[PDB]
RNA sequence: UUUGGCACCUCGAUGUCGGCUCAUCGCAUCCUGGGGCUGUAGUCGGUCCCAAGGGUUGGGCUGUUCGCCCAUUAAAGCGGUACGCGAGCUGGGUUCAGAACGUCGUGAGACAGUUCGGUCCCUAUCCGUCGUGGGCGUAGGAAAUUUGAGAGGAGCUGUCC
RNA sequence: UGGGGCGGUCGCCUCCUAAAAGGUAACGGAGGCGCUCAAAGGUUCCCUCAGAAUGGUUGGAAAUCAUUCAUAGAGUGUAAA
RNA sequence: UAAGGUAGCGAAAUUCCUUGUCGGGUAAGUUCCGACCCGCACGAAAGGCGUAACGAUUUGGGCACUGUCUCAACGAGAGAC
RNA sequence: GAUUAUUGGAGGUAGAGCACUGUUUGGACGAGGGGCCGGUUACCGAAUUCAGACAAACUCCGAAUGCCAAUUAAUUUAACUUGGGAGUCAGAACAUGGGUGAUAAGGUCCGUGUUCGAAAGGGAAACAGCCCAGACCACCAGCUAAGGUCCCAAAAUAUAUGUUAAGUGGAAAAGGAUGUGGCGUUGCCCAGACAACUAGGAUGUUGGCUUAGAAGCAGCCAUCAUUUAAAGAGUGCGUAAU
């Protein structure tokens, strides 16, 4: 529950407007709303802003770090990208790649099939230099977050979804 | 019910009262008992029998007065003022 | 190592925190902190 | 939900262990189901959690409570309900009077140590449950079709490709 | 008689339960009794502690004896007071 | 002590240890048969052992047979209504 | 006769307390026995002190309160004797004290109070013993008690203050959060508390025992200075050395 060395949220070239108790990422890169808070009353002077701290409660100051770090997320990643570098490994089971698309001889009764996102940059290197570019942490961190959950790198042999920062490991292999 | 077997201790004496049957201040008859003890816990002085048993007994007729006796003990010293 | 009652990390960076709500300690210690009389 | 202790209700009677037929509620779950987790690569074994929705053999051997076994099964659960239910069934058993043995008792006789045999009443008045109709009413009357407030029932599995 | 039950016990005295007067229960706790002293009694005139160490023929330290303190710890016919 | 059970039958209408022991039989035998005796409490005229025949006698096993039963269905009837 | 101010006395409770009796000596203490030849030293019997702790059947001490009686005082209204006629002997629950049982029991036995029995009414939802409280009869009058005041249901959505977030309220024990305040400290402490963002967080040299070789876990450390804003013969999670 510590968290508030960082509570600047200052905007960018991308307009951080409202839309009532919504907010609009707008400018170069934008026109995403999404509601801040109620009583975190947000405000930009010209090009700076924080989220205002009204009596700090347990809640209303809570939820300023909510509001400055989504809005931190939000200006982050609509206007630069929430780009997330991943990996992938699928070994005997023929998991294989279909461009935007993907398919496993699992090898089931029906071999079973992938898919690609909406709106969020698969973009593939090498086929396993893959970045995941988006929005914000919420969702689309939570879909860098899961990605790796897809098909983790299962241990005793090592084929799963990795981030490129992740490793394999090992199980006493014993039946 | 079951066995329940011998069993003893349930042995005690039908009791005697003792102690005092009259007080501080109170008038007497000749006969009269003043004190049920055993052994001597207060000492008759004046005009005071004491029969067998460590009773006593006011020789007259009067009233009491109870007081130290030693240093440290107690007797009666009975006076028929009137 | 061998598995306890537990596992045994003890480490104290202790995170205690809610993911959007859930709380819960991104640490090593969860042997001390319960409900408490 | 053990063995007990207290002696309140019931001795002008609340009258029977079991089993049969029916059930019916729980969960502290046996199967299935899911997840996580291990001295789990999955399985494994095991573990923790979610889980009660349902389901949970047939024979042999003891009145015996009981357990043991033979074959299956996904399993072959634990409990609660006057030790679920006898004004629904049997009574095997125990308790009746006979008789036998062993032991004890001078003996009458007792034990329990066993064994054989030995009588289970009721025309349902009320509530209640299964159904069946009658009555009346639904601001006009009759025929037919109807919405559904809600209520009930339904959901087990395993196998081959 | 915490069902009858087998067991036990059933009459007196001391204490504790008993609650600072006395008094009082329990198949409640502990103990004595079913006598004895013609001297342990009566009455005059004396004595006064065991015990302890002190310690020494003794010595199983100690007996008997002896120095000094000992609370009646002595002891008092019969339990406890 | 007056003396100590002889044959014998034995885990038996009687075994506490105890389904003592161990097969046979059943796929499975808390029994049944058989056998071992470790006979609590075994023993011979309120008799011991074995016997053909006998038995509305007890108990185990088998064959037939079959709605006893799985697994219940129909009919006829007396009741019922 | 009673109640109480005034008495005066008896007495050994509770509590205290070891002073006896003694319950478990921590320590020493010196010896005896003893290991040894009659000795050594251990420890004791025991006692020496110091030293504490404990007590239904221990007491040097010792209440409150109750018992008895006084020109006892005052305010009440009893009190006693005689004799006629009776019923009661299974009591129950609460508070309380005690025993017994299992610091079990809506148990069981005594005791001190109270109620029922023999007593309605109100309150406790209903609720013989709990709380308030006794009815002679009326009465469409009033005042209050226990308890209560948003609806059923009469009364304040009253004031003013607070705490708490659980429907607690309107489920218990131990165990274990700060989950929160508070109350005071704490060591801080504006330089700047205390978790955290993070700065750099490395060696001659594991040196000694180096244990499976092991150079922060299945292990003992002689544990020498810093490279140096802040820092270690390495704070912190590996049981394969790293």
């Amino acid at each position: 529950s510590r968290v508030g060395k960082k509570i600047i949220d200052i905007p960018s070239d991308v307009t951080v407007t409202f839309d009532g108790n919504h907010v609009t990422v707008k400018g170069p890169k934008g026109e995403l709303s999404r509601t801040l808070n109620e009583r975190m009353t947000f405000k930009q002077e010209e090009n700076t802003i924080e989220v205002v701290r009204p009596s700090d409660s347990k809640e209303d100051r809570t939820n300023h770090g909510t509001t400055r770090a989504l809005l931190n997320n939000m200006v982050q990643g609509v206007s630069q990208g929430y780009v997330k570098v991943l990996e992938l490994v699928g070994v005997g089971y023929r998991a294989q790649m279909q461009g935007k698309d993907l398919i496993l001889n699992v090898g089931y009764s029906h071999p079973v099939e992938i898919k690609a996102e909406e709106n969020i940059t698969f973009s593939v290197e090498k086929n396993t230099v893959v970045k995941v570019e988006g929005i914000s942490k919420e969702q689309v961190g939570a879909l860098a977050s899961n990605i790796r959950s897809v098909r983790p790198p299962e241990p005793y042999k090592g084929k799963g979804i990795r981030y490129q920062g992740e490793y394999v490991r090992r199980k006493e292999g014993k039946t | 019910k079951k066995g329940v077997s011998s069993t003893k201790n349930g042995r005690d004496s039908e009791s005697k009262r003792l102690g005092a049957k009259r007080a501080d201040g109170q008038f007497v008859t000749g006969g009269s008992i003043l004190y049920r003890q055993r052994g001597t816990k207060i000492y008759p002085g004046e005009n005071v029998g004491r029969g067998g048993d460590d009773t006593l007994f006011a020789k007259i007729d009067g009233v009491v007065k109870f007081e130290r006796k030693g240093r440290d003990k107690k007797q009666v010293s009975v006076y028929a003022v009137a | 190592m061998k598995v306890r009652p537990s596992v045994k990390p003890i480490c104290e960076k202790c995170k205690v925190i809610k993911r959007k709500g859930k709380v819960m300690v991104i640490c090593e210690n969860p042997k001390h902190k319960q409900r408490q009389g």
